[PDB]
RNA sequence: CUCCGAACGGUAAGAGCCUAGCAUGUAGA
RNA sequence: UGGUUUCUCUUCAGAUCGCAUAAAUCUUUCGCCUUUUACUAAAGAUUUCCGUGGAGAGGAACAACUCUG
């Protein structure tokens, strides 16, 4: 894939260079994936699940390891290895393992509400094996 | 009977799998006299038989458009749309060199680029030849290197239009 | 020269200058120039009358401003 | 009947109908083809005809002006040698060509307009459309396209000759496009017609 | 009409610009409502035959 | 005219006679339109090699 | 022709082999070219080497209209194929431009009730 | 001298037979 | 005294709000005109759209770097 900057990256960048192959690599293949066997909007769900293990991978390594460099970091977040919002309400201790941020929206669900992928399972129901629509996974 | 021979099996790679041949082409050759004795039946094992009866290798011809059998079995193959093995067992054959051929027109068109690449390549190396239908209606020879080749180039074979995801020098820097 | 107005169906209507001992498949060729198609896939019709490919403009007696029914193959 | 109407034209298109009121157009196409296998018929010993043999065609034959079938075929004998095609006025002509068998002669009539008096191009026209990129049923060697204009009373004719046709066929024209039995009713209903 | 004007003006026709505009633009017009009699097509050039 | 045996009619054109066969009221039972892909490897390998035997 | 067959076959593919190699040989000819250019115009001649032409696809043959005759474009959409009927200088009176257009008393632009632009071009 | 027009006013009128690319996603026991 | 940004929503805009500039409508004018729409541009004022300006309200990023005084 093109960097679309050509702009020398710094060091670290090879660190994380097959790394960041092997999940990109993987969301290419997801995306060509035809559209026989999901329903409506399960297609959806492995392009979200591939990003959501790209920014798990990100922030790990800046906030967790603590091992990439902070000029490394502007430059995959301005590269679009990660996604800046997703950072952002990961920051935040209310939700630290969120499904998708389009399950944080409020204005997305007909009730006005979260989804079901934002509530823990001690506090919702005894049998109930749903899986959110829209985010993808609880 | 015209819409599609299978009710819900695969799909194309950007449309439904009989709409892949231009609109044009496909309209004059739903009606034709060698397309309505074949569609009224046709299955996996009968594909082999019309096929192998046939040879010729071109397209439309004349003043109207008269579809050459060549484009009538692939028409009909595409409405079929059999598994992969079915087609790579029709491009390996050597039981008939316009069987090869018809073979890698369903090859190029709907499958994937790797395998596009991939099955079209061993076929690069055959010297025989073929008789081809020219515009006028006048039988032409060609070679099956020839017609293996000009699957592999630009866009301009006898009613079809379907680019790779890429080149042979985009595709050689990832893969062989 | 004859001003052969190649007048089709949904607004494609354009004018084609050709010589008088100019072929049908010259014709053709400048036709695209000013529709946009691929010269080959065009089929000229007047009254179900398909034209051929290798006959001149001076045999069908196409004088100036005789407009024709351009179609698509 | 196969009179082409460019514009609405209400005043000229029922005046062409009361001409054309029956089968007439197309008893005009079924007496020339009558008329000239009779001239064919009795000169055809001398000419080394087997046997004037025209079958049937679709009865609207003369109305289709896209396919043009043999109507009007004559069985040459034996080392039947064809020549080069040309009109119905080239006296240059050449009989250095293929040895057939097999020869037909298409009548197809056109009425004509202002700009299509040319009918000696137009023959040359419609033989050499109708030849190769036909998709009609014809004999592969050779054939005639002995047309017949109804409009400017033009006789033309072109394709590949038989030897001493050309004079044959001149001389069963001129006793053709006049003095028809056809024709005459023809001339009839346009001269009642503008009084 | 034209006979009865021509004659009696027949001097005069010749040097007035704007009486040889009258003309070109009434012959063009009756030109132009005969034709719709026969046809209502609007042709683009009718014979002047 | 043509004359369908099943249907009880009689058609002029040529792929008309044919459609009135299959794919009229009297065809539903009668091989109908849905038709089924056979084996990509058992029965289709073996229709080559039919084909093969057959000619030579 | 077994033994014939197999030279033209190897007679294809030397020349496939041989433009699949001058495809790639095609970018760097490309950058090559830049480069010839490039020292070309900054310390080869200053306007007393020029080494080229005028090589145009399409050939610029045109005439003059007489008086008023219709501005026919010969059409932007095939430039590249250099055919021959596109090479015919487009300057011919077509319908209605072989009068002179002169001796007409005023002006005569388009008798058809249709005139909504009213120029002659002059000023 | 280089100012390049498009549609409507238009193909009818009918008898018997033949085949098709389409659409909805329900409450009920 | 104490905040650089960014996104949502509430007014008036008489500043080339626009250092540049589209379409439609209404009332009058010209040219063609053959039924009409598509027409040509002169004057004036009514909308729509491409946009923008100060001033309160709610979130995110170092708001803490300490900005003017």
């Amino acid at each position: 894939k093109v960097k679309r900057s050509r702009k020398a990256p710094p060091d670290g960048w090879e660190l994380i260079e097959p790394t960041l192959d092997e999940l990109d690599q993987k969301m290419r293949e997801a995306e060509t994936e035809p559209h026989e066997g999901k329903r409506k909007v399960e297609s959806l769900w492995p392009i979200f699940r591939i990003h959501h293990q790209k920014t798990r991978y990100i922030f790990d390594l800046f906030y967790k390891r603590k091992a990439i460099s902070r000029e490394l970091y502007e430059y995959c977040i301005k590269e679009g290895y990660a996604d800046k919002n997703l950072i952002a309400k990961w920051k935040k201790q209310g939700y630290e393992n969120l499904c998708c941020l389009r399950c944080i929206q409020t204005r997305d669900t007909n009730f006005g509400t979260n989804c079901i992928c934002r509530v823990p399972k001690s506090k919702l129901e005894v049998g109930r094996i749903i899986e959110c629509t829209h985010c993808g996974c609880r | 009977m015209a819409n599609r021979t299978v009710k819900d099996a695969h799909s194309i790679h950007g449309t439904n799998p009989q709409y892949l041949v231009e609109k044009i082409i496909r309209t004059r050759i739903y009606e034709s006299k060698y397309w309505k004795e074949e569609c009224f039946g046709l299955t996996a094992e009968l594909v082999v038989d019309k096929a192998m009866e046939l040879r010729f290798v071109g397209g439309v011809y004349g003043g109207n458009i008269k579809p050459t059998p060549f484009l009538c079995l692939t028409l009909k193959m595409l409405q079929i749309q059999p598994e992969k093995d079915i087609i790579v067992e029709f491009i390996k054959n050597e039981d008939f060199k316009y069987v090869r051929m018809l073979g890698a027109l369903y090859m190029r068109l709907t499958g994937t680029a790797i395998d596009c690449y991939k099955y079209l390549e061993p076929l690069y190396n055959d010297y025989r030849k073929i008789k081809s239908q020219n515009r006028n209606g006048e039988f032409e020879l060609m070679h099956v290197d020839e017609f293996i080749d000009e699957l592999l180039h630009s866009e301009r074979v006898c009613d079809i239009i379907l680019p790779r995801l890429q080149k042979r020098y985009v595709l050689e820097e990832a893969e062989q | 020269m004859i001003e052969v107005v190649c007048n089709d169906r949904l607004g494609k209507k354009v004018r084609v200058k050709c010589n008088t001992d100019d072929t049908i498949g010259d014709l053709k060729k400048l036709i695209a120039a000013q529709t946009g198609t691929r010269w080959n896939k065009i089929v000229l019709k007047k009254w179900y009358t398909i034209f051929k490919d290798h006959v001149s403009l001076g045999d069908y007696e196409i004088h100036d401003g005789m407009n024709l029914e351009l179609y698509y193959q | 009947t196969g009179i082409f109407m460019h514009g609405k034209i209400p005043t000229l298109k029922i005046s062409l109908i009361q001409i054309f009121r029956a089968h007439l157009w197309q008893k005009i196409h079924e007496s020339i083809v009558m008329d000239l296998c009779q001239v064919f018929d009795q000169e055809l010993d001398a000419l080394e005809i087997e046997t004037v043999q025209k079958e049937t065609i679709h009865p609207r034959k003369s109305y289709k002006m896209n396919s043009s079938c043999a109507d009007i075929l004559l069985f040459a004998s034996y080392k039947w040698n064809v020549s080069r095609p040309s009109l119905l006025a080239d006296s240059k002509d050449v009989m250095d060509s293929t040895t057939t068998q097999k020869y037909w002669i298409d009548i197809q009539l056109r009425w004509g307009d202002y700009d299509s008096h040319d009918i000696e191009r137009y023959a040359r026209a419609k033989f050499l459309d109708y030849t190769t990129d036909n998709m009609s049923i014809y004999p592969s060697p050779t054939g005639v396209l002995i047309a017949i204009d109804l409009a400017y009373n033009l006789h033309s004719a072109y394709g590949n000759w038989f030897p001493g046709s050309k004079p044959l066929i001149q001389q069963a024209m001129a006793k053709i496009m006049k003095a028809n039995p056809a024709l005459y009713v023809l001339r009839e209903r346009i001269r009642k017609g503008l009084q | 009409a034209l006979i009865g004007l021509m004659t009696y003006f027949r001097e005069a026709v010749v040097n007035t610009q704007e009486l040889l505009d009258l003309l070109v633009k009434c012959e063009n017009k009756i030109q132009t409502r005969i034709k719709i009699g026969l046809n209502s097509k609007m042709p683009s050039r009718f014979p002047p035959v | 005219g043509y004359y369908c045996n099943v249907c009880d009619c009689v058609v002029k054109d040529s792929i008309n006679f044919l459609d009135h066969i299959n794919g009229k009221k009297h065809q539903r039972n009668l091989g109908m339109s849905m038709r089924v892909e056979r084996s990509t490897l058992d029965q289709v390998k073996k229709r080559f090699e039919v084909n093969k035997k057959k000619m030579e | 022709n077994d033994e014939e067959e197999y030279e033209a076959w190897k007679v294809r593919e030397l020349k496939r082999i041989k433009r699949d190699r001058e495809d790639r040989e095609a970018l760097e000819k490309e950058k090559a070219e830049i480069e010839r250019m490039r020292n070309l115009t900054e310390e080869e001649r200053r306007a007393e080497l020029r080494a080229n032409g005028k090589v145009i696809t399409n050939k610029a043959v045109k005439g003059k209209y007489k008086f008023l005759q219709k501005y026919y474009h010969r059409g932007a959409f095939f430039m590249d194929e250099d055919e021959e009927v596109y090479k015919r200088d487009f300057s011919a009176p077509t319908l209605e431009d072989h009068f002179n257009k002169t001796i007409l008393p005023k002006v005569m632009q388009v008798k058809n009730f249709g005139r909504s632009g009213r120029t002659k071009y002059t000023h």
